């Protein structure tokens, strides 16, 4: 309980994190202080009780694991330009 | 596929 705060840079395997809906980039991210986005993984969304697509505007997790990713085309499900460099975090419930 | 065009890890 004690060690209950929320990273937010750098983010590790145990991390707390704070996962909030990005309407812009229409997709769940994490919070942070970092200028590079933490998209959460579409593995992750079931067992956060999260959907695809009114829908929850925050949930706590933990991180299990991240993956540096690329896009490589204009049009792509992260609304973010070609060649973009962002995240892509698998977590699961904090509870 | 749509998502492996789409984006790729690096």
């Amino acid at each position: 309980r004690h060690s209950e705060k929320i990273a937010i840079r750098d983010f590790q395997v145990g991390d707390l994190v704070l996962i909030i809906l990005d309407e812009r980039h229409d997709n769940y991210v994490l919070f942070t202080v970092s200028p590079t986005l933490y998209f959460l993984h579409s593995e992750s969304l079931p067992a956060l009780d999260l959907k695809p697509g009114s829908r929850r505007p925050w949930v706590l997790g933990k991180v299990m694991e991240k993956e540096y990713c690329q896009a490589k085309k204009a049009q792509n499900r992260f609304k973010v330009p070609l060649g973009t460099k962002f995240y892509r975090v698998k977590a699961v419930s904090w509870n | 596929s749509g998502t492996s065009s789409e984006f790729e890890v690096v």
